[PDB]
């Protein structure tokens, strides 16, 4: 590859400031642009880049580009969910090939800001499903024997300014996340 | 301070035949590719040794951007006998030139694209590369079309960015031609006739780069009365030639002096007979 | 439309001497337009072997060709750059002067 | 720029016919694949009509560019290692418009496997809310599960009194591999759905998961028992309760 | 290196 982005993944908790770092050789350069991808869509264009322009503070994104060095950022100010998404860096030769070259992109996730955590893990049953739910952004559960754990989720309720973490695990509800990092203040059953 | 410049020239053919289109670009005073539309190889070709070293990737791309020059050309010559109401009987000239100049830093000094039709200045970039400068209607048609497109933004980006970093690797890949400067071998070769007067000409013969200064003294006192200079000329091994020439009275020989100021001297020369 | 009879110099590479293998050289500069004939003459007859650098401009627009060929010249050998252009009624002839 | 088909599943072996049109009177047009890690990826680029070149990955495919509106992409024989996201694009010429404006179409999902046999559309079950979360947050999540289903083709939606409700929303990012150890392994899939305690303790709210599953046409052989696994929505339900 | 940018014609 000619065009490195860093990091592969980062995990930014909502309303923090985050950067993207994209690293290109392409040599000689004629334009960068800053694609942002949601899962199973194409990529959108947030801005493009000549050698003659620096800077653009489009919004609460700032792209920045120092073409001597051959490097760009992406900072994004005051994330939030909407924000989550992959964040693609593209560089176009001089050569004549008219074929640009992608960086392999950066994954955002903005995990939501949960000021009155209340962890507990509840038992629903079919019209045995366990669900744990109301925990903080800092607890962390991922994909999982005969017993399977979904990853982590942030359901936002806008009509009551309320958001909230949530996983599920089906084959007692005590059994299954013991296997995570639950907190000590979890209700049960 | 170095440079990168290309130059387009498209002559239109009455009844049979496409306009011939040659194009060449030049690193300071040295020549390093080619395309001739009249050319066997329909193919950007090299003129320097130093740019052979770039890969097939390169003169694909440079071949086809060139043939869109050519194509752009073309259409021009077509819209341009339109504008101006001239036969299709009539054959026309288009030139295009456009590059940029670096400083000793090798950062951006100058950027200028120039456009002429028949010898004569048609539209130009200024020097802030954002409005246009046309010679009549026709080119101020040109320049409100171009206004509307955004094209000064489109060439600028170019000029400010790309054409620099072009440049640079140039003077990078090609050092041992492009950033060398070859002192002008000098020596003065005496002619006369009868008494009626004596001639001293100031040979200065292989150097580079092409800018230099030839001039004659009488008794430290510059001349520039009865001397003839011919314009700097290609010896066509890279280099170039110039001589000044003096005519004195016989006897008077030793008085004269021809002083050379260039690039690749540590100081000027001085020479008597 | 502006037409400019083009400047001629006939010179060698290197300063000749009777024997060394050389280059003549014929320099056409200050033209428009680009279109002309230029032949490098041995004893008053075109020599086969002339090629020319491609066609570049100046800041006036005004055309300007390099056309060589290798010459081993003689001493009572006499060569000459021929040059037609639209801008001259008759074509031009420019000797090689040795000490020019 | 759009793209043939969104969803595809195919057996190895089959010629797969991907296409791409474009109205903007684009002459440059490309294929590429997204595979995880290894982002966007050029299969064949077409300059303009009736050319192409090799792009990083062209072993295994062709293309055909006889009209400048339609790039076709070819899986000459089918295989595994061409499940992939496609993606199709299309820019200008130097001399037409902005070489350097890439637009790109919305991408097409093709699982390929060795049988058909591993196709299979998803059993979906809504699960109601704890009386434990109710009287605990004054809060009600109904949690919903898709499992047993082959290819990864699925579109989960929550549907309250037969409106699509975005909002107090929540689905897997990933679905779960169901059988880690197999590469045709059968997937799961959850999603939640939250509202206050009295909008799902009222009986007259309907709540519906709707999983839309994408698998066999009508032109696709079947010779197996069980019902053919063709594209198919797999529905679960719940009223509230006093 | 021949600009690559768009060709615009008078």
């Amino acid at each position: 590859n000619q065009v490195e982005q860093s990091p592969q993944s980062l995990i930014i908790l909502e309303g923090k400031n985050v950067t993207l770092q994209c690293n290109y050789t392409v040599s000689p350069f004629s334009n960068l642009r800053w694609y942002k991808q949601d899962t199973g869509r194409g990529p959108v264009s947030l801005t493009i880049m000549t050698f003659s322009e620096n800077t653009k503070s489009n919004g609460r994104y700032t792209a920045t580009l120092d073409a001597d060095t051959k490097q760009s950022s992406l900072h994004i100010t005051a994330s939030q969910l909407s924000d989550s998404a992959s964040y693609i860096c593209v560089v176009n030769h001089s050569g004549g090939s008219y074929i640009p070259t992608f960086g392999r992109g950066t994954s955002l996730i903005v995990h939501p800001y949960i000021q009155k955590p209340d962890p507990a893990v509840y038992q629903l049953r079919d019209s045995s499903v366990c669900l744990f739910t109301d925990f903080d952004s800092q607890t962390n559960v991922s994909q999982s024997s005969d017993v399977y754990i979904t990853d982590k989720c942030v359901l936002d309720m806008r009509s009551m300014d309320f958001k909230s973490n949530s996983a599920v695990a089906w084959s007692a509800c005590a059994n299954a996340f013991n296997n995570s990092i639950i907190p000590e203040d979890t209700f049960f059953p | 301070s170095h440079s990168m410049r290309y130059f387009f020239t498209s002559v239109s053919r009455p009844g049979r035949g496409e306009p011939r289109f040659i194009a060449v670009g030049y690193v300071d005073d040295t020549q390093f590719v080619r395309f001739d539309s009249d050319a066997a190889s329909q193919r950007m070709e090299p003129r320097a040794p130093w740019i052979e070293q770039e890969g097939p990737e390169y003169w694909d791309g440079e071949t086809r951007k060139v043939k869109a020059h050519s194509q752009t050309h073309r259409v021009d010559l077509g819209t341009l006998r339109g504008y101006y109401n001239q036969s299709e009987a009539g054959s026309h000239t288009v030139q295009r030139m456009y590059g940029c100049d670096v400083g000793s830093d090798w950062r951006f000094l100058r950027g200028y694209h120039q456009y002429a039709y028949d010898g004569k200045d048609y539209i130009a970039l200024k020097e802030d590369l954002r409005s246009w400068t046309a010679a009549d209607m026709a080119a101020q048609t040109t320049k409100h079309k171009w206004e509307a497109a955004h094209v000064a933004e489109q060439l600028r980006a170019y000029l400010e960015g790309t054409c620099v970093e072009w440049l640079r690797r140039y003077l990078e890949n090609g050092k041992e031609t492009l950033q060398r400067t070859d002192a002008p071998k000098t020596h003065m070769t005496h002619h006369a006739v009868s008494d009626h007067e004596a001639t001293l000409r100031c040979w200065a013969l292989s150097f580079y780069p092409a800018e230099i200064t030839l001039t004659w003294q009488r008794d430290g006192e510059d001349q520039t009365q009865d001397t003839e200079l011919v314009e700097t000329r290609p010896a066509g091994d890279g280099t170039f030639q110039k001589w000044a020439a003096v005519v004195v009275p016989s006897g008077q020989e030793q008085r004269y002096t021809c002083h050379v100021q260039h690039e690749g001297l540590p100081k000027p020369l001085t020479l008597r007979w | 439309m502006i037409q400019r009879t083009p400047k001629i110099q006939v010179y060698s590479r290197h300063p000749a001497e009777n024997g060394k293998s050389n280059f003549l050289n014929c320099y056409v500069s200050g033209f428009h337009p680009s279109d002309i004939e230029v032949d490098l003459l041995k004893n008053g007859e075109r020599i086969e072997k002339v090629e020319h650098s491609d066609l570049s401009f100046s800041k006036d627009w005004s055309f300007y060709l390099l056309y060589y060929t290798e010459f081993t010249p003689t001493e009572k050998d006499e060569y000459a750059c021929r040059v037609n252009h639209v801008t001259l009624s008759q074509p031009k002839i420019v000797k090689w002067d040795r000490d020019m | 720029v759009t793209q043939s088909s969104r969803y595809l599943v195919k057996r190895t072996g089959e010629k797969v016919f991907l296409e791409c049109v474009q109205d903007m009177d684009h002459e440059n047009m490309f294929w590429y694949r997204q595979d995880p890690g290894l982002g966007l990826r050029l299969i064949y680029f077409s300059y303009d009509v009736k050319m192409k070149e090799k792009g990083d990955i062209p072993e295994g495919y062709s293309v055909s560019r006889e009209k400048k509106e339609r790039f076709s992409l070819i899986l000459e024989s089918a295989s595994t290692n061409q499940t992939s996201m496609y993606l199709c694009a299309s820019s200008f010429l130097m001399t037409s418009g902005d070489p350097y404006e890439q637009y790109f179409g919305p991408g097409t999902r093709l699982t390929v496997t060795e049988d058909l046999k591993n196709v299979f559309p998803p059993e979906v079950a809504v699960f109601e809310p704890s009386e434990a979360e109710i009287s605990h947050t004054q809060k009600a999540t109904l949690v919903c599960l898709a499992t047993g289903f082959y290819p990864d083709h699925v579109e989960l939606s929550w549907w309250v009194n037969g409106k699509e409700v975005h909002s107090g929303v929540c689905t897997d990012p990933q679905p779960l591999k169901e059988q880690p150890a197999l590469n045709d392994s059968r997937y799961a899939l959850s999603s939640r759905l939250r509202v206050s305690a009295t909008f799902w303790q009222d009986p007259r709210n309907h709540f519906r998961c709707q999983v839309q599953f994408y698998g066999l046409s009508e032109n696709d052989e079947w010779t197996q028992d069980r019902a053919k696994p063709v594209t198919q929505i797999v529905s679960a339900e719940a009223w509230g309760r006093a | 290196g021949v600009y690559d940018g768009r060709e615009h014609t008078v």
